RNA sequence: GCUUGAGUCUCGUAGAGGGGGGUAGAAUUCCAGGUGUAGCGGUGAAAUGCGUAGAGAUCUGGAGGAAUACCGGUGGCGAAGGCGGCCCCCUGGACGAAGACUGACGCUCAGGUGCGAAAGCGUGGGGAGCAAACAGGAUUAGAUACCCUGGUAGUCCACGCCGUAAACGAUGUCGACUUGGAGGUUGUGCCCUUGAGGCGUGGCUUCCGGAGCUAACGCGUUAAGUCGACCGCCUGGGGAGUA
């Protein structure tokens, strides 16, 4: 519970379904919370509103460690990505940073083939 | 992308140069090596450009309205 | 004959060695009939992205000219050294002088 | 049997939403007139902030 | 538009990050000649300034280091 | 013979690209179209507007003459750019000649800072200078009597883009735009900028030496989707814009033209937004929750159905008002985002 | 004999032209460790699959392979195939300015010789990611398919072979002549470089159109226009580019 004051909000914001780990700034995890496991399944997933659920049940569930401000690192070219950090400006935090962490390689490995 | 400032901020400068470059390289990178069809992808979209602009430019005498 | 702009990084807590280095490099290089044209020492500078987990490195510009074989053996001497990160050795085309 | 519906003006919102939405990023299938085409292409930009929320 | 290099007499050096952070964009992109508007000449030369100072060390390569 | 040869060279010694030699002829006036005839391919249409002067009504007929511009050829059919910019140089002469004499004394009267600098207004245009020019000291002309005279005494030009400051009062004191893109930048300073093409998306004002600006379409005006920029502001004018943002990469500065009647509105939620102050409103569509009054310059959407009277949800607004109707409607509240007052008329008497 | 065709020399100029060597950053995968816990992943919906043996996420370190974001340009170079990080070494061609030099040394070319994408084959390495075959889940009336989860050859390197492609501009090479416009790229000359300026000049290239041509579509000074030299090829469709 270590009573830590700030903490950095990564967003893994996939297309099917976004996840949201809220860290500390040594980058070990405090809690997490899944556009999934809130009740939205399968396609419902793949929405905003589940991602807003998400961030409010993340960030209760990191009340015990008492954060008041949290930077906030998005990863994912993803449906949420925008109401999940209207639900963190609405969650009662304040925002230091925002930033991006959406991997691009120069293009390396070679993509999958996927659609017909 | 990296957005850091005073207390109006955090939103419309973010979403606006993180959507542009974020979903443009994400949305092509995700899939389609192609190997053949960025060039018939630039080829098309370049005829398309000056199709455009002659055809706007020779477009630009009288609509009757 | 050749010219060559060579730039080379310096591992930062051992840059009291740099006089030495310099001394002996274009001492080598001034033994085989050699000129030189440039020194430029840029000093402890921040690096833009850690080379080895390690910020500010110490940079020194030589810009020298000299033959082919005189500058590979000092470019394997570059590389047989855990004091010098990141040599680069450039083009021929009539050397320079002071640039930043 | 009575009359139009919104008389184009917004009906000239929602063709260019849908459009907006369903690709066409032409931007080049709207009407001609101004007050029309201002809001074909009205509908067209708030549809693609609306493509981009979702897939 | 104007070309810089074209206004001077210049032939692009790689250490002049005074002038190359002029061309890289804040997440380390190289900015396009239609924005800039230089030549093509002084944009290849550009280019491999900004690939060499890169790789000295100069420039950064992203913004992510 | 020669005689046309020598003639042609004659005819080029006589004349010059610019709007320079004032030779045009108006030889037809109409409502809304002036037309001359300097020497030159066809005869120009004219806006009225290049001739009107400081209150708007015509000062040249048949036979005037006045100087135009060139150096732009056929566009399908035509000859010119427009003489008023002619009187810019002029302009330029005269304020060539303070700087030249040393001073310029003519009159100038600067009420107020758009962007740090009074405004300074010499005849019939009027320029916007940095803050300093308006006063030779800290003496400040909001206490001065408003739209005062002096002069204009010089405190700073900008001598590419132009931007002029100038001394009102204290008649006894006496590559390029791309590096340093910070003098107008650091949030908000407004800029005078005559707008040049309006791209239906846009309307591309852009002033401050060599640079463009776009103010897009959202803004412009109070509406958002339905404004179509060319019915709303102009072509070729000198308007309000200020910065709102300017990206150093990109090469964007993204100028706004809301930063305006946007008052207006602010105003009516606070001038009558006070506590709760009646109006005399009309309405104009009633859309089965409410009647929407909306007199007073541009204030939105009003009265829900739950007051209307004393009886609360049987009441269809259209069975118990009107259509197009002047009211009794008082407001009851103005929300500061997201601009929605919400009047009601169940302040009456019946109870 | 002559210099216009052709070729050589003195200066430069640009270029993903080729061969060899080296190195940099981002990302993917895996492995070891930390924090943490109930899901992850995927789809049009789902399930197969992975996860309480601690997954997914997040951080630190390491290994290995492959490709080089931005610049990137109906841009560049190459006979064609083709060639994109950066640096070095060895090396081919093109272009232009001013001269000098040789003096028809030229063009084409059956047979022949050489180069020749990808797949494939042989030997030896290497194997991240992807991915035929294959397995499984779906879908479907069926589904040896498209979709999903995995996944071996192959993709990579060195040395040989194969010698085919919608190897396409579906247009053999070389040369001459014949109205224009808008661009790109690359040299160069003069003048007020006095200002990203103006007037010409060569090369390569993109589009639009003139006469002319064509069955039309369209081509149009880079012709499919007017001609010349040499070569390859065609003679109804199927059988058959097969025996």
């Amino acid at each position: 519970r270590k009573q830590v004051s700030d903490g950095v909000a990564h967003i893994h914001a996939s297309f099917n379904n976004t996840i949201v780990t809220i860290t500390d700034r040594q980058g070990n995890a405090l809690g997490w919370a899944t556009a999934g496991g809130s009740g939205f399944r399968g396609s419902r997933k793949s929405t905003p509103f589940a991602a807003q659920v998400a961030a409010e049940r993340c960030a209760d569930a990191v009340k015990e460690y008492g954060i008041k401000n949290l930077e906030v690192m998005v990863k994912g070219p993803g449906p949420g990505r925008e109401s999940t950090i209207r639900a963190l400006n609405a969650a009662g935090f304040r925002i230091t940073n925002i930033t991006d962490v959406t991997p691009i390689p120069h293009n390396g490995c070679r993509p999958p083939k996927k659609r017909r | 992308i990296k957005v850091r400032e005073n207390e109006p901020f955090d939103v419309a400068l973010r979403r606006f140069k993180r959507s542009c470059e974020k979903a443009g390289v994400l949305a092509e990178v995700r899939r389609r090596e192609f190997y053949e069809k960025p060039t018939t992808e630039r080829k098309r979209a370049k005829a398309s450009a000056v199709k455009r602009h002659a055809k706007k430019l020779a477009r630009e005498n009288a609509r009757r309205t | 004959m050749r010219h060559y702009e060579i730039v080379f990084m310096v591992h930062p807590d051992q840059s009291e060695q740099v006089p030495g280095m310099i001394e002996r490099y274009t001492a080598a290089i001034t033994g085989a009939e050699g000129k030189i044209h440039r020194l430029e020492d840029w000093g402890r500078r921040q690096l833009a992205y850690p080379i080895n987990k390690l910020h500010k490195a110490h940079y020194v510009l030589m810009n020298v000219e000299a033959p082919q074989e005189v500058i590979d053996e000092l470019e394997t001497t570059f590389r047989f050294n855990d004091a010098v990160i990141r040599s680069m050795v450039m083009r021929t085309k009539h050397a320079v002088t002071e640039a930043s | 049997m009575k009359r139009q519906k919104r008389d184009r003006l917004e009906r000239a919102h929602q063709r260019g939403y849908q459009a907006g939405i369903a690709g066409r990023s032409k931007e080049m299938c709207p009407y001609q007139t101004l007050n029309q085409r201002s809001q074909w292409l009205g509908g067209w930009r708030e549809a693609m902030a609306d493509r981009v929320v979702m897939a | 538009f104007c070309r810089f290099t074209a206004e001077g007499v210049q032939e692009i050096d790689y250490k002049d990050i005074a002038t190359l952070k002029n061309y890289i964009t804040e997440s380390g992109k190289i900015v396009p000649s239609r924005i800039t508007g230089t030549r093509a000449k002084y944009q290849r030369q550009l280019a491999r300034a900004i690939k060499r100072a890169r790789y000295l060390s100069l420039l950064p390569y992203t913004d992510r280091h | 013979e020669s005689f046309a040869q020598l003639f042609e060279e004659s005819l080029k010694e006589i004349e010059t690209r610019p709007g320079s030699i004032v030779r045009g002829v108006v030889v037809a006036i109409d409502k809304d179209v002036v037309l001359v005839d300097a020497g030159l391919k066809s005869e120009s249409a004219i806006p009225a507007e290049q001739f009107k002067n400081a209150q708007g009504e015509l000062e040249i007929q048949v036979g005037d003459e006045v100087d135009v511009a060139l150096d732009a050829v056929e566009d399908g059919f035509g000859e010119t750019l427009l003489s008023r910019e002619k009187a810019k140089r002029h302009e330029a002469w005269i304020t060539l000649e303070k700087a030249y004499e040393d001073a310029e004394t003519v009159t100038g009267v600067i009420n107020g800072k758009v962007k740090g600098g009074f405004t300074v207004e010499l005849n019939g245009i009027r320029a916007f200078l940095p803050g300093s020019l308006v006063d030779v000291r800290p003496v400040r002309d909001t206490l001065h009597l408003e739209g005062k005279e002096l002069e204009f005494k010089v405190i700073k030009l900008d001598q590419k883009r132009n931007n002029v400051v100038v001394s009102r009062r204290a008649v006894i004191e006496s590559e390029d735009p791309w590096v340093a893109i910070a003098k107008r930048y650091p949030e908000g300073t407004k800029l005078t900028g005559r707008v040049t093409n309006l791209t239906d998306y846009g309307c591309f004002v852009e002033i401050e030496e060599g640079v463009e600006g776009l103010v897009h379409v959202s803004e412009m005006d109070w509406t958002n989707k339905n404004i179509h920029p060319s019915k709303v502001v102009n072509v070729g004018d000198v308007v309000e814009v200020m910065v709102l943002d300017i990206d150093e990469e990109r090469r964007r500065i993204s100028l706004g033209l809301k930063q305006c009647k946007a008052n207006p509105w602010q105003q009516f939620a606070e001038t009558h937004n006070k506590g709760d102050r009646v109006e005399g409103k009309i309405k104009s569509i009633t859309d089965f929750g409410i009647f929407i009054g909306l007199d007073g310059g541009i204030d939105g959407l009003v009265h829900l159905s739950d007051i209307s009277w004393n009886v609360a949800g049987e009441e269809a607004v259209r069975e118990y008002k009107k259509g197009d109707e002047i009211a009794a409607v008082v407001l009851q509240v103005d929300a500061e985002r997201e601009r929605i007052s919400l009047g009601v008329k169940q302040l009456a008497e019946d109870p």
